[PDB]
């Protein structure tokens, strides 16, 4: 294989392959995030369906 | 006393003017226990200084103020009549000194013993950050009593405005 | 319009660093 | 020891490899030595002497510290952000009346005010942050006073309450990473601050052509 | 014994606080009486009670030798019971005067 | 807070309580049974 | 050093920050002799205070110099100058000036009694004038402050 | 101290009847004494051309201050103490006079030399202040006593 000046430099950022954290690792809070994310997307299409409706948010066509 | 409950990791063991070098146990359990209890009532008072702003008792402390009426913060500690304030302090320092409405048996969870000290801890490390911030609470509410709007933040809890 | 954000400095100093950056790299290790 | 066995069952495990065996962990050794350029040396400093490059090394690092407040310095203050208040009130002179120009804000703010910045700078050079030799170059923080130190295996906390020991040789995050980004923006602040003095010299614009 | 240490303390405590009301009752005639208590505000209740506990509790201004002298232990116990039965004569004696503030 | 916005938040409480959490439960329950 | 003169029963050994927590023999002899001479001083600053008033003095006129704070302005700082180190040479040399040589009595039992009291009478007049000058100064500023006049003892 | 211009200079007998423990005592004396008025010296030129932009007391700018000795009248005495007192500080107890940085790593031999014109440079501005508060003090008080009228004379 050629080694290059820039290949030389990038070496460590491709040098951990196949290292993993053992068990579970943080699957809990990558759950966590997922929910909050889910929640938070249902959210934003609710207010897009107008499902919520905010105090002072019109969905509408706004000036300015 | 470095290998002690409140030592943590920004700071470590803070002691800089020296204050538990060349003390006794005893004094360091006093200390320890003035902590505590500093914190937790520090932890109340922030409390007490939000909670108000929103609901009210509906009753009377005394026939002449309603609860109402009580303007919140340092400004409510002249108007309700003294003796309720003196009533308040027995009936708190019953539980202090004796606890006859302390100590029970539920309300004190056995835990596993590293996380009883790691809760233990963050008891400690919420009170000391509550006693800074009723620091705050009283500088900026009594000194916008004396003149008001001293400082030019009015409200009486400034970081919260949703409740104004 | 044509002097905002710097005119044409950014870009041309912007150019020349990525030119220079690859000429620099584009040698053999040894 | 009381209440720091908690972090121990916090600590996430060692990375393995994912078959299940250990990891295997299988030029750039100093910091300011780093990928685009290595040891750029063109005038031989390091064969000068061990103690010729030790002095370079704490010049560089200390001209690379005040350029880079000057340069956040200059950038804060032509902006037109302003401390509130007076910053001289004998002599009338209010924050807002200092001029954002680094010429301008040099020759605005009174002499006696400026011997008090220099006083500071004297006192802390002099006592206060002397360098160790045997402490590490630029190293001039002493014990007690609260500096944010990065050392080997230090801890970070996750989402769930977990903790990572972070080595030197980590992204971002360690003691390495932070002491090469030092370096780096001060070289690049040295260069920037003398470039917005000169470019403010024949313009009267510190960051011309912006603006 | 540990429950009777309790209740000898207070037995002797509640003597005390009703001998010093007695002539800190009469000294005012030469903002009367529970009628003053509400005229004094509240900040001020706040500094005098704890100021009492700092000497209650820790015996900040009320443990000193000055008033501890050697004596002999024959009168000490003489003056000790009579210590207990003047405080118990001033005890039953104030609750007549907190009573007669129109009440029964 | 909005009567369209506190049903929102009364549907998500309500899905975790009387749909997640029973499952889940009863999951746990029947998995460590048999 | 609990083991030193100062002891007295209402403090004992009044030491909360811990400043003479590990000092050589040097430093507290050295706080010692500041303890003493900021002692004496505020004594004679507790009389300079009182005794100005009644009794004057024989180019500016030494009756008319206000005591106080105001006595600072009125005498010339060339004035004030010579004052200064002529208190220099009975305090570094100690050239003695209040006295001739300085004829103290010693006795042996008396002196413990003796110099206990001469410091703690000036631990009483450095907590002293700590009131003396915050009234004076504050009613300089804003003429009757709290309203009133410029030493609390009525007999002037 | 001895300089081959001169010898060992001693007049009016004040160093043979006195003793060297003592001796060292006025050489303390002279260092210092010279180096104060070596630093009065420069300290009487620059206020010429350059001042203190502020005040140093209420209603006292800098600007409206004599050069010569009325300086010491128009500062006000308290303004002094804090001087004078802060210096006594340095004096006594080398407050901000014991840096290490002002103590050079020098070898032996040019270091008794530099001490040798450090109390000469200071010897010929003690006699160089004599003249600079004698030039000023006469003007003050009668204006015009000597031919010259320029506190600096040059
Ligand atoms: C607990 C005992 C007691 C009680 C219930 C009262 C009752 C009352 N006193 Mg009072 N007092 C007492 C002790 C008491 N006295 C004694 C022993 C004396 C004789 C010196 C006095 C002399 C006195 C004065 C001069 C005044 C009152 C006032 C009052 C009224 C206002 C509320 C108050 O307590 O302010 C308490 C306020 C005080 C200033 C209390 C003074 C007590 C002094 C400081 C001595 C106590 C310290 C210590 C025990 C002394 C020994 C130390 C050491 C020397 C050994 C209230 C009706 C005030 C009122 O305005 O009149 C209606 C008022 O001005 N009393
Ligand atoms: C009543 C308050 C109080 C008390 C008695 C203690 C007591 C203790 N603390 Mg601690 N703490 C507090 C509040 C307190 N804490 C607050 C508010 C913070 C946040 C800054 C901390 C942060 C902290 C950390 C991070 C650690 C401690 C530790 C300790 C222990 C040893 C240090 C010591 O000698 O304390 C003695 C305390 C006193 C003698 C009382 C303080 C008296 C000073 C003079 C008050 C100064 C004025 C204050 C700043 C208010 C200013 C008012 C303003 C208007 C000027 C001891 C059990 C260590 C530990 O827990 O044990 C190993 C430790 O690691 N504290
Ligand atoms: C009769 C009522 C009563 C009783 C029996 C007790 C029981 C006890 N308390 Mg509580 N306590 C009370 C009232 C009482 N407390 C109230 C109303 C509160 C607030 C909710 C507390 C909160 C509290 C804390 C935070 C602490 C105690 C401590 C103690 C113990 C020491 C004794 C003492 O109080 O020192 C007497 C008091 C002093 C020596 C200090 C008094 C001076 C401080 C600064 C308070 C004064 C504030 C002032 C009035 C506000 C104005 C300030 C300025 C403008 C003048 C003792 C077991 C201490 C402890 O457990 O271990 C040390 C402790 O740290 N208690
Ligand atoms: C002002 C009165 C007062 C005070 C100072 C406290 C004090 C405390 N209580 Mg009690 N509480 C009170 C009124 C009070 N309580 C009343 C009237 C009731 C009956 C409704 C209770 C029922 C109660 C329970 C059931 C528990 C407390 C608990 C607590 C602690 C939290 C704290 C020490 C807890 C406990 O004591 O410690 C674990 C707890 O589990 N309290
Ligand atoms: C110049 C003042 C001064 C000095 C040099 C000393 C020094 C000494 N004192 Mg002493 N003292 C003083 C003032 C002083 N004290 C005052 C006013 C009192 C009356 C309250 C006392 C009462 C006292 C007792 C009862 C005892 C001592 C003892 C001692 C010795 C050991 C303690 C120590 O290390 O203190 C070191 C102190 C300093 C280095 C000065 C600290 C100054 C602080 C930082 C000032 C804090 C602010 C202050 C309250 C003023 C506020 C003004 C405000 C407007 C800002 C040592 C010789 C012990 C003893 O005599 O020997 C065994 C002892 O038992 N002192
Ligand atoms: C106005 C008060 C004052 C006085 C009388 C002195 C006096 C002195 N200083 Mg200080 N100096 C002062 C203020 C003062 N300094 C302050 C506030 C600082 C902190 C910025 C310094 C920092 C300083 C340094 C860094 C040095 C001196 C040095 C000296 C000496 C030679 C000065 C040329 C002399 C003893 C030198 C000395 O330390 O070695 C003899 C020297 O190197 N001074
Ligand atoms: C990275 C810095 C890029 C930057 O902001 O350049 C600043 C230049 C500014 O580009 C200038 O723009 C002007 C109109 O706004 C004129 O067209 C000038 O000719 C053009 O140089 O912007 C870019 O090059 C686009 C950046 C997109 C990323
Ligand atoms: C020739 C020779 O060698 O012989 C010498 C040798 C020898 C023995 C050594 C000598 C000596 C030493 C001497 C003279 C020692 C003297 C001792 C002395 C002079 C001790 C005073 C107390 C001061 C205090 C505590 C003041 C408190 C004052 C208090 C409490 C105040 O509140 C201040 C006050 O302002 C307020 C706040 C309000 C006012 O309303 C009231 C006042 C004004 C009071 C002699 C006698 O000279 C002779
Ligand atoms: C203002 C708050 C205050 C209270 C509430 C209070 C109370 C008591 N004082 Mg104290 N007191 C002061 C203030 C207060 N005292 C100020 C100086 C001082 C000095 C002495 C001396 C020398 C003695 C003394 C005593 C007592 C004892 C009766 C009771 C409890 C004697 C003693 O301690 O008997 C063992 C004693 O000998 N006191
Ligand atoms: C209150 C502040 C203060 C103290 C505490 C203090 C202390 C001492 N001074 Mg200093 N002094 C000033 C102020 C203070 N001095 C000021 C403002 C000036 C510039 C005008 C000044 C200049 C000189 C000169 C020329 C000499 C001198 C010395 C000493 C030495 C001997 C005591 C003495 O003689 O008064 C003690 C440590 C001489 C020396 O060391 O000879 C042996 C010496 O020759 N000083
Ligand atoms: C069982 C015996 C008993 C009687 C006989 C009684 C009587 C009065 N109490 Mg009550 N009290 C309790 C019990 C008793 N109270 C208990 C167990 C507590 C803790 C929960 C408590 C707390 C408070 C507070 C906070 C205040 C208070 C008051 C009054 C006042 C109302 C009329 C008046 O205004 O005179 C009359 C005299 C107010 C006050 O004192 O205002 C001046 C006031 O604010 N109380």
């Amino acid at each position: 294989a050629l080694r290059t000046r820039l290949g030389e430099i990038l070496r460590p950022l491709n040098a951990e392959y196949g290292k993993v954290a053992p068990g579970w690792g943080t699957t809990s809070v990558m759950g966590v995030f997922m929910a909050l994310f889910l929640v938070f997307l249902v959210i934003i299409l609710q207010i897009y369906n107008s499902s919520i409706i905010l105090e002072n948010v019109d969905v509408d066509w706004v000036t300015v | 006393y470095e290998n002690e409950l409140g030592v943590i990791e920004p700071t470590g063991f803070f002691d800089p003017l020296g204050l538990s070098a060349n003390i006794d146990e005893e004094t360091f359990a006093q200390y320890r226990t003035a902590e505590l209890k500093h914190g937790r009532v520090a932890q109340l008072c922030v409390i007490g200084y939000v909670v108000p702003e929103i609901y009210r008792f509906p009753g009377e402390i005394a026939p002449g103020v309603a609860f109402a009426d009580i303007p919140n913060g340092v400004a409510a500690i002249n108007a309700i009549p003294s003796l309720g304030w003196l009533q308040m302090i027995f009936f708190i320092g019953a539980v202090d000194y004796w606890g006859v409405l302390g100590d029970f048996d539920i309300g004190k969870p056995k835990l596993d013993p590293d996380e009883l000290e790691k809760r233990q801890v963050q008891e400690l490390q919420h009170g000391r950050l509550a006693m800074i911030a009723t620091l705050e609470l009283l500088r900026h509410d009594s000194q916008n009593l004396v003149t008001p709007g001293f400082d030019g933040l009015d409200t009486l809890i400034t970081g919260l405005p949703f409740l104004y | 319009n044509a002097g905002d954000f710097g005119g044409y400095t950014i870009p041309i100093i912007g150019l020349g660093l990525i030119g220079a950056t690859i000429a620099l790299l584009a040698g053999p290790v040894d | 020891a009381k209440g720091r066995g908690w972090l121990q069952k916090a600590r996430i495990a060692d990375e393995i490899d994912v078959t299940g065996s250990q990891y295997v962990n299988v030029q750039y050794d100093e910091i300011g030595v780093l990928p685009p350029l290595g040891r750029w040396d063109p005038l031989n400093i390091k064969g000068q002497g061990e103690a010729r490059y030790r002095r370079f090394v704490e010049m560089e690092i200390k001209h690379g510290r005040m350029a880079m407040a000057a340069v956040l310095g200059v950038l804060t203050t032509y902006s037109g952000i302003r401390f509130p208040g007076y910053l001289s009130k004998t002599l009338d002179l209010k924050f807002e009346d200092v001029p954002g120009t680094m010429i301008g804000s040099w020759a605005t703010v009174p002499v006696t005010g400026w011997i008090q910045i220099v006083l500071f700078v004297v006192l802390l050079e002099a006592s206060w942050w002397k360098q160790d030799p045997a402490k590490a170059p630029g190293d001039v923080v002493p014990e007690g006073v609260w500096w944010a130190r990065y050392p080997d295996g230090y801890s970070i906390f996750l989402g769930d309450g977990s903790v990572k020991t972070v080595a030197e040789d980590e992204l971002f995050l360690g003691k390495t990473w932070k002491l090469n980004a030092e370096r780096n923006n001060g070289r690049a602040a040295m260069m920037g601050i003398t470039g917005m003095y000169v470019h403010e010299l024949l313009t009267g614009n510190p960051v011309y052509p912006l603006g | 014994e540990e429950t009777f240490a309790q209740y000898r303390t207070a037995e002797l405590k509640h003597g005390r606080v009703a001998q010093l009301c007695v002539i800190g009752y009469i000294v005012p005639e030469i903002p009367n009486g529970v009628a003053a208590i509400n005229a004094i505000p509240a900040l001020g209740w706040f500094q005098m009670v704890f100021l009492i506990g700092a000497v209650d509790y820790w015996g900040f201004l009320g443990d000193f030798e000055a008033g501890k002298p050697d004596l002999a232990p024959e009168e000490l116990e003489k003056r000790k019971l009579q210590e207990l039965q003047h405080g118990r004569l001033a005890m039953l004696a104030v609750l007549e005067l907190l009573r007669h503030d129109s009440q029964n | 807070m909005t009567p369209s916005l506190s049903a929102f938040l009364s549907s998500v409480i309500l899905a975790v309580v009387i749909i997640v959490i029973p499952i889940g439960a009863a999951l746990v329950f029947v998995s460590t049974s048999d």
